[PDB]
């Protein structure tokens, strides 16, 4: 009666979209807390794959038309975000789709690689109504979390991207509606233990066996903070001291390229230097003291 | 689609005129995103015509309230559309029915005092699914009037600005079609030749020290108002007779 | 360095200008103002915080003093500039300075419709009252057995409540006894101070 | 004094002379170069002047003799 | 803002010029003076040969054009 | 895969056991999740020890008054229900109250065992009104989980009890009222993140910031076999 741990005992699959996963066994208080916690963290903060940038040829902006496409291309971006892809290996992929002939542009004819997988090939995207004018675009899938709009990504990315790259609202959360019910478990030694079945209605781009293991991982990282815790002056040229040229023009003869070679100079070498004997050496010491340095200051591995 | 209706929705689109109205009914032959060609049947066919009624659908034009008007085609390819029916829904219609807004789950309950005095508390899915996002087409006419101190030229070399602000401009200073501009950037480089205003002696000393030589060109280009993001859809250029045209016009 | 360099830092939205705006926005009251105002409490000062969005989050208790329900009312927000007007905003016309109305002695910054509905649902009593028979130790156990779900918000039970009254010249006295009340009245008493 | 100035207005007596001497203290704190008697903990000079008001260290005649001492020090 | 802050910046930087070059440069353009003077009018007060004032102006330019201490004056180009 | 963790905690302890623990920053919406996932496991699934039954041997109802006491039997039963006690070896540990003469019966005039360690002995229980008015009761401390009320056990216990066996409202978890408010705290680029201010007042036998770590490792044991 001290502690008790649950376990993923059954993963039920009605279809590719529906998944009724269950957790067993839980206590009286553990049945409602683990159902409320795992539903919220899997709803928003679930790493999925969404459509971010789409560049269609022939068009210039996202509110433009095209020949023989039967719909605005702004509507195409609204179904690409509702299109699920399972990008397993890479974090980003440039998916290309080509389609010719009169007919609906489904997701089964996407020219894709092996690391990705379109789980819903019958999803409606476009409707090509001209054999001569085909449809072709690239899709920049990104692996992210939560949901970011188009205005937020352009505020944090000030690069030089070409025109035609239409920003799409990245709905990184793949799930749509998640439920959980608290019933009585079937344990012979303690009847009062509670079972918890989580109705996970989502798309096929996320494994529901991996969705529990990812949502419980993020909550463990948040509990990790809960249970454990609680010289630019020497790299300068000569001329930026605003030194008088009575001695600054004469120190360039022997060796002068940095300011670190001037603090290593000695007074007997500056005495042999013309126009640097007695008076201007005090001015050099004064302008070095104006920056905090002094004559004879040894540098430790400056260049 | 408007879920809760009144029965008036089946006639307000056809009677408004902003939708593609069926003047002659027939069979759908070819539907594009910008036009719909319906093939007129034999009963509604005239001998003085060609039996084809093409509906040039109006694309994204500006309204009088800075919002979009788009005659989206809603009918499918290869289906009969009779007389007086719909072919393309307008800006706020759907299949001949008045689509004023969107329908979603609403709960009449208090949640943490957010719906305090009849206020709205939304979820994430109103913008995650882009349900309540809205196109807004404004107008900003960069006007080059002719004063006494020279006429206003439209060029690209503008002082007191960086090259990244002029990166989305051509040699004429106008943005390319599809340039995703941000609030604060310059959309059209329209500088004016200003008069030789008498400078303060500190700025005269500054001009004497450095190579900052602010000539008669003045940074008076009408920029993007701050907070307004978005792209460009069209750049209408007009000019007076006797005036030459640059490469952008 | 200079003014226009800071202006270019503002126009390009640097990361550090949000931190310096959070630094300058604290301990700096600002005047919220409904147009047109109905009475004196239709405009008063406020100490603003920094959030996202493009609108002003108004505190719900003072919307009755505004008589400005959330109908998209265009509120003007006026900035007091100097320290005379800043301390005049903080110490005299802040909403923490006036809990009563200038028209009557009754508070027009009273809990308004939604929060008074929540409080009336809190202070309501039942006859069935599924948390019957359990004697609550005070406000602490009251909010505990309401938040745990085993007891409802409506339970005519006896609660040991610590109450204080300044019968002397500001001297509060401590006393605790059993009163015929409900659980939600004790949870409100957790928020009610000593006096 | 961030949320409550009632202790200040009951130790001073009224609102207007209180906020006038508080603004005078804050003007002597902003450009006068005086040191605050209250710790800052990331606050502007206005609520620091109000905290000096509600601590009983700043009043009308107290600020009067405080500026008179500085005037006698400067004119010496 | 800049029409007074640049004046304060010149009053701070040119005060470090510890000779008559600041005194002949403040009336060369009109800083803290009424009438703007040329090299001839500032010459009759101090240095009647124009090219002496021109050479001390070029020396002050060579002192001020280096990005070492007039960087606060360099940032005012915008 | 970033999974941004908080940095600053800044525990504010008002009283000896009022350690208000804050947490900044979190992600978008983890504030309410981590505030409700830790509150209800302190309410319902936190192990601890408190009084479950009593053997006053002469009072058989909650409203029937007795002699030699100041207040009613419900008030001294409520004072017995709030008791900072914690046992180590056994679970169902029985104690005995002994008070004679005339004086206020505090939490120090009880027979404690070797595993019984009283943290707050200043808890007043009763007051001896009459001269040489002695009273005696048996304090049955049983280890429980969270909270169980008297109404859920007064229907199951149908067997006959002797005169004196009453049912104390057992506060089976050693934490007091737990509450939290989610304030919107910002980082230098985002404001959708939120602070988690956990205001927790607590009774004895456990430190509040240590109870935070105990609930955290309990919920981590609830998700240990999922990685
Ligand atoms: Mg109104």
């Amino acid at each position: 009666t001290e502690f008790l741990k649950p376990r993923l005992v059954d993963i039920e699959q009605v279809s590719s979209t529906h998944a009724k996963v269950t957790l067993e066994p839980l206590e009286r208080g553990f049945g409602h807390t683990l159902g409320n916690a795992l539903r919220r963290i899997l709803l928003s903060s679930m790493p999925g794959c969404a459509v971010t940038e789409v560049e269609i040829d022939g068009v210039l902006h996202e509110y433009s038309t095209k020949e023989g496409v039967q719909e605005d291309i702004l509507e195409i971006l609204l179904n690409l975000k509702g299109l699920a892809v399972r990008v397993q290996g890479k974090d980003e992929v440039i998916l290309t789709l080509n389609k010719s002939g009169i007919g609906p542009v489904t997701a089964a004819d996407i020219t894709h690689d092996g690391d990705v997988e379109i789980v819903k090939p019958q999803h409606v995207i476009c409707h090509l109504t001209d054999e001569n004018a085909s449809i072709s675009m690239r899709i920049k899938v990104q692996r992210g979390r939560g949901y970011v709009p188009a205005s937020t990504r352009i505020h944090s990315e000030e690069d030089e991207r070409p025109i035609g790259r239409l920003l799409v609202d990245a709905c990184y959360s793949p799930v749509e509606r998640i439920a959980y019910n608290v019933e009585a478990a079937r344990v012979e030694q303690r009847t009062d233990l509670d079972k918890l079945v989580i109705e996970m209605e989502t798309n096929g781009t996320i494994d529901p066996e991996e969705a529990i293991r990812r949502a419980a991982t993020i909550l463990a990282e948040q509990l990790e903070a809960f249970v454990d815790l609680r010289d630019p002056i020497l790299l300068r040229p000569v001329d930026d001291l605003e030194l008088t040229v009575r001695s600054a023009n004469c120190l360039k003869a022997e060796a002068i390229h940095y300011i670190g070679d001037l603090v290593q100079r000695t007074e007997v070498e500056l005495l042999k230097t013309p126009n640097l004997g007695k008076k201007s050496l005090t001015e050099i010491k004064d302008v070095l003291a104006s920056r905090g340095l002094s004559l004879g200051m040894r540098l430790e591995n400056w260049p | 689609k408007p879920l809760v209706g009144t029965g008036m929705e089946r006639a307000v689109a056809v009677d408004s005129g902003v939708t593609a109205v069926a003047k002659r009914g027939g069979v759908v032959q070819y539907v594009d995103a910008s036009r719909i060609v319906i093939k007129v049947n034999e009963d509604e066919m005239y001998p003085g015509e060609a039996g084809i009624d093409i509906y040039n659908l109006t694309k994204y034009t500006r309204s009088n309230q800075n919002t979009c008007i788009n005659q989206m085609p809603c009918v499918s390819l290869g289906e009969p559309v009779e007389r007086g029916d719909v072919l393309a829904d307008g800006p706020s219609t759907d299949l001949g029915e008045l689509a004023l807004g969107q329908n979603m789950r609403v709960a009449f309950m208090p949640w943490n005092g957010y719906n305090f005095e009849d206020s709205i508390l939304v979820s994430e899915r109103v913008v995650q699914e882009d349900r309540f996002t809205t196109i807004h087409i404004q107008e900003l006419a960069c006007v080059s009037r002719d004063t006494k101190l020279g006429p206003e030229e439209i060029t690209a070399d503008i002082p007191n600005v960086g090259e990244a602000a002029l990166s989305k401009l051509d040699e004429s200073g106008i943005v390319y079609i599809g340039a995703e501009v941000t609030g604060g950037d310059i959309l059209v480089g329209k500088v004016t030749p200003k008069g030789e205003t008498q400078l303060t002696p500190e700025e005269k000393l500054l001009r004497a020290i450095f190579g900052e030589k602010a000539s008669d060109v003045k940074d008076s280009s009408l920029r993007v108002p701050n907070g307004v993001s978005g792209t460009v859809i069209d750049v209408q250029v007009f000019t007076r007779d006797g005036v030459e045209k640059d490469k952008r016009a | 360095t200079t003014i226009k360099a800071a202006k270019k830092m503002v126009e390009r939205e640097e990361a550090v200008v949000w931190d310096i705006l959070d630094e300058v926005i604290r301990e700096h009251p600002v005047l919220l103002n409904r147009a047109p105002t109905l009475h004196r409490l239709g405009i008063q000062a406020f100490e603003p915080v920094l959030i996202e969005g493009k609108a002003i989050q108004l505190h719900p208790l003072v919307c009755a003093a505004y008589n400005a329900d959330f109908d998209g009312d265009q509120m003007a927000v006026h900035v007091p500039l100097t320290l005379e007007a800043q301390l005049e905003a903080r110490a005299l016309m802040m909403s923490t300075n006036n809990i009563l109305s200038p028209a009557n002695g009754e508070p027009i910054i009273v809990p308004s419709q939604d929060v008074v509905l929540g409080l009336y649902y809190m202070t309501r009593d039942c006859v069935n009252a599924k948390g019957e028979g359990m004697v609550l130790t005070g406000p602490k156990e009251a909010e505990r057995l309401y938040r745990s779900g085993l007891a409802s918000l409506h339970a005519r039970v006896k609660v040991r409540i610590t109450e204080y009254e300044k019968d002397a010249n500001g001297e509060l006295v401590a006393k605790t006894s059993l009163k015929d009340t409900t659980v939600g009245r004790a949870i409100l008493w957790m928020i009610v101070p000593k006096g | 004094a961030r949320v409550t100035v009632q202790d200040a207005v009951e130790k001073i007596g009224n609102r207007f002379d209180l906020v006038l001497v508080a603004a005078r203290r804050a003007r002597q704190m902003q450009v006068g170069g005086k040191d605050p008697l209250v710790p800052e903990e990331n606050d502007k000079t206005t609520v620091i002047a109000l905290r000096e008001i509600e601590e009983g260290l700043i009043n009308n005649q107290i600020l009067d003799v405080r500026e008179r001492q500085e005037q006698q020090e400067q004119e010496a | 803002a800049t029409t007074e802050s640049l004046r304060a910046a010149t009053h701070d930087v040119l005060a470090g010029l510890t000779a008559r070059e600041a005194k002949v440069l403040r009336m060369r353009f009109g800083i803290d003076m009424n009438t703007d003077y040329t090299l001839e009018e500032v010459g009759k007060q101090f240095d009647v040969t124009r090219e002496r004032i021109r050479q001390i102006e070029a020396k002050a330019l060579r002192k001020l054009r280096h990005p070492s201490r007039s960087e606060v004056l360099r940032s005012f180009l915008d």
